[PDB]
């Protein structure tokens, strides 16, 4: 009767970002580029903790790694590529009969769009995160088959109409919304001052030396690969009272906050897709977050 | 006590396994006893939920019992009697499950075989024990079944400190060339 | 004759680190000759052996943990709790940048070789891991063992991975040997009875536990014979060395 | 009924000081800078603790960093950046109720005074800290939006009305009141003496064959920003029966003196917060002292 789910039915993710390697140069010398090295300092602080006030006159030494610009550098340059992959329903564990009625159900999904949020994301330079606090300007060159674009200051929470964004999206869209792939390769430049901290990827460890760790690939600060995916995929402006994008996620979750913006209000990813795998009929905005969804990736499981 | 807490044991869940998908995820719950490892030093895993259990005089379970001086062989062999023998070996019953488990294709004679990889019981309870006591330090430290120990594995639930494993990580070409 | 495809300097960034329970790191030969069946499928190219070297690598982590990796909610019937952190299994990643070299069937010319293998290349991963960069690949090949040396020496730099086969144990030898263990098989448990949940309808399906080795890492030029550094699939569904055990 | 505060409420810091270097020049040849490298020195003394005169006839053996001015330079060069940041509002992770309704409660925050400390803090030289001691004189200089400004002769512990520090604090105002952000250059010229001992900040280190380390950028004496950032923040004058400046801290804590002047007597940053958020009154300076914390930073969560 209905056509219930797999146990798990799963996708690869199709935006593969690499790590963003961080390197300092001085904003009109960008030729002689030089990493930005981790290094480890000691840090004494107080107990100034919400809740007990009985011991607030102790202290806590404490060591932490840490990421600045050199005092001859006012820029910082963050470099990766992004390889954007097709064939966006080929599902790599999940059956056949749903998972092909759900890529017949959404074949006339937005591509334009979110190819153009995917690549506005990149161009504007919200990968950056925190490195954007405090930047007199930012810069983006993107190269991509042989033709090679800037983007200075963009407004990051608004998708505002450029040129070459949708130039770019051109090609990834025709990408995703059939098979082949295309990497961009993408340069940040951001005038900061000279001496001013970075802010690499941070780690999650169990380290007993260390009250906090940033990420290094011998010994130069850098951006986990995973943290520039979730930049970029943060294009959902469709959940219910929506204000600023969010992350694709099929719960529409930012645990970051502790509030999930799709949870127990028939719009989550799992009410529709069976809605359209079952004959129901689907908005564009969510043809483009359940499509966003299996751009992103996951093993979806539950069910049978 | 011994009948006892092997008693107490099948009352509860009462799983006897050597092989288990849970070392990889604490949500698996597929063990398998591969009765052809079973020496006079084969370690050997034990679920129970929230890994309870009573405790003798000394205070050890029934897992921290059958670890300690061969019991476990010595009940399974048959040297402790036939009521023991049976009460054990009726535990150590397989329970398929390959949700979350990987799969992989392995190429067997021009042809592939689906691989569903488990982890070894005895590898991470003796090893690391072993390890341990030999003074290898070239390991990573790692602890299975996080915060809730006690709702994985009586192994898990009583090594809390975690399972050493090999840092394979392999020597780099220096910057300078 | 005997023809090899080398690809230098794979920049790799997001390994599954984890071999097995007990080995986190260097992603293990089954890995490397699952990449290069994938290509032969993929392409059609006959691919004999691999080797393997590396040239840069790092776990992330600390010396003696290893990162966590945070997991995202995407499992149905949790709505109730996509407002909280996820729970969390273990998931050691990794950063590296290796040299590859195939051994292949090939008959035709170079060009069309190489621009297959690129082809192929840029739509796989390694060990899961995203494939950021690699230099362009080009061909060699060898008549007798002094070609085959100039092949070897092609690879330069690199650390290529020997079979040292073991003598008591992998943590005795580990302990005696100061070598390192590395997942070379996998030993089948129980025949998997209903193909519902798995990747295949048909394909003979098992319950499996890895079978390892003892490797040792050594620059491809001190390596005398090359041999005994191409890893293929091969007896008992294990793989092994075109050369066997490492001792010249 | 309470408004509870988010548990992961928590704000990002506002005013981003550098790192500082240390450099050596002559009080009137500052364009030739040289720098002030970290030292490691052998240091024998007596055993002259409060507690045990047995031990008074053994010595000790240690090694050392050290820091001095060459003996062809006699000034301390101490340089640094720091960053002013506006939207202090604006929460970093904490929700959006808890949070707006604090910032409702707070938008009659004298800025004016917040800017003036800081910027005060910042040219008489309180970032120096034990590199005031022994000066000749002291000279600061702060570069902002093309304009210069010199500093000499200010009291730290006062703050004296200034038209410098007033004119440069109301663009620091400018900034902290609204959004956007400055950044103020800043280097000090202290006439100390030539071969003078200079105090970089120290580092601990659990067991290393040094008992005494400096902290060093390529070898370089330096302070850690978040030293700078301390001194720049001492302007909490409003705790209960307050003598001097404090650092701004949620309990006013001083752990060099092992007390902390707003703890246990309701003049902490949470039950100002909580009161704000729930209805009640705050002063004035308690205002103050408030956005003071909220420029601080840190997590206001259970």
């Amino acid at each position: 009767t209905k056509l219930k789910a797999p146990a798990v039915l799963a996708y690869s993710r199709k935006i593969n970002p690499t790590n963003a390697l961080m390197f300092a140069v001085n904003w009109s010398d960008r030729d002689n580029t030089t990493a930005v090295m981790v290094g480890t300092k000691t840090v004494a602080g107080t107990q100034s903790v919400r809740g007990n006030p009985n011991d607030a006159d102790k202290g806590n030494i404490q060591t932490v790694n840490f990421a600045n610009l050199p005092h001859n550098k006012n820029t910082l340059l963050v470099k990766y590529n992004v390889k954007f992959v097709g064939d966006v329903f080929k599902a790599e564990l999940g059956g056949g009969e749903y998972s092909n009625t759900l890529q017949t159900a959404l074949e006339n999904t937005d591509f334009g769009t979110l190819a153009y949020r995917y690549v506005y994301n990149i161009a504007a330079g919200r990968t950056l995160w925190r490195n954007r606090v405090g930047a007199e300007s930012i810069e983006t060159v993107i190269t991509v088959n042989d033709q090679t674009f800037t983007f200075s200051d963009l407004l990051v929470n608004e998708f505002d109409e450029d040129v070459d964004v949708a130039e770019i999206a051109d090609m990834v869209a025709g990408v995703l919304s059939g098979e082949g792939f295309v990497t961009l390769k993408v340069e940040h430049y951001m005038l900061l001052g000279e001496g001013s901290e970075v802010f690499p990827s941070q780690e999650f460890v169990e380290n007993s030396k260390l009250s906090k760790q940033l990420f290094d690939l011998n010994g130069q600060a850098a951006m986990h690969d995973q943290k520039i995916g979730n930049a970029i995929r943060t294009i959902d402006t469709w959940y219910e009272d929506a204000t600023t994008p969010i992350a694709v996620e099929p719960y529409g979750s930012v645990v970051r906050n502790g509030v999930a913006y799709r949870a127990g209000n028939k719009t989550d990813l799992f009410t529709l897709m069976d809605g359209a795998v079952n004959g129901k009929s689907l908005t564009e905005e969510d043809q483009m977050f359940v499509t966003a969804n299996l751009i992103r990736g996951g093993v979806f499981g539950g069910g049978k | 006590m011994i009948k006892e807490m092997i008693e107490d044991f099948i009352s509860k869940g009462g799983l006897i396994f050597t092989h288990s998908g849970r070392y990889t995820n604490t949500n698996n719950s597929c063990f398998i006893f591969n009765k052809n490892d079973i020496g006079v030093d084969t370690k050997v895993d034990m679920y129970t939920p929230k890994s309870a259990g009573i405790k003798n005089e000394e205070g050890e379970n029934l897992w921290q019992v059958l670890n300690k001086a061969n019991m476990f062989y010595r009940i399974y062999s048959g040297e402790l009697g036939e009521e023991l023998q049976y009460l054990l070996k009726s535990c150590c019953t397989a329970k398929e499950d390959v949700t979350t488990l990987p799969q992989i294709y392995f190429k067997n004679g021009e042809g592939y075989d689906i691989l569903v990889p488990i982890g070894n019981a005895h590898n991470l309870i003796s090893g690391t024990e072993y390890l341990w006591e030999h003074k290898y330090y070239n390991t990573f430290t790692q602890k299975l079944g996080g915060s809730n120990p006690q709702n994985c594995t009586h192994a898990c639930n009583k090594m809390r400190g975690g399972f050493k494993q090999f840092n394979c990580t392999p020597p780099q070409v220096e910057d300078n060339y | 004759m005997r023809k090899f495809i080398i690809v230098k300097n794979v920049k790799v960034d997001g390994i599954n680190a984890k071999s097995s329970d007990i080995t986190v790191g260097m992603p293990p030969a089954t890995t490397f000759c699952g990449l290069g069946e994938t290509m032969s499928i993929k392409t059609g190219i006959v691919v004999k052996a691999v080797s393997y070297g590396s040239v840069k690598f790092e776990v992330r982590g600390s010396r003696f943990n290893t990162s966590v990796t945070k997991f995202a909610w995407q499992d149905r019937g949790n709505g109730g709790k996509a407002n909280n952190n996820s729970p969390i299994q273990p998931k050691p990643l990794a950063d590296g940048v290796f040299t590859l070299c195939f051994e292949v069937e090939w008959e035709d010319c170079a060009e069309v070789l190489v621009d297959k293998v690129t082809n192929f290349i840029n739509t796989a991963r390694i060990a899961g891991g995203t494939i950021a960069s690699f230099n362009k690949p080009f061909v060699k090949v060898a008549k007798d063992a002094e070609e085959l040396a100039s092949v070897k020496n092609a690879m330069m730099p690199c650390y290529v991975v020997v079979d040292c086969g073991v003598e008591v144990n992998i943590f005795e030898d580990a302990v005696n040997r100061k070598l390192q263990p590395m997942v070379n098989g996998y030993k089948k448990l129980e025949k998997i009875v209903d193909n519902k949940h798995m990747r295949d309808k048909f394909t003979p399906a098992y319950l499996a536990t890895p079978t390892y080795t003892m490797i040792g890492y050594k620059m491809v030029s001190n390596v005398d014979n090359f041999d005994q550094a191409l890893w293929q699939y091969g007896e008992n569904t294990k793989v092994k060395t075109i050369g066997g055990i490492y001792n010249d």
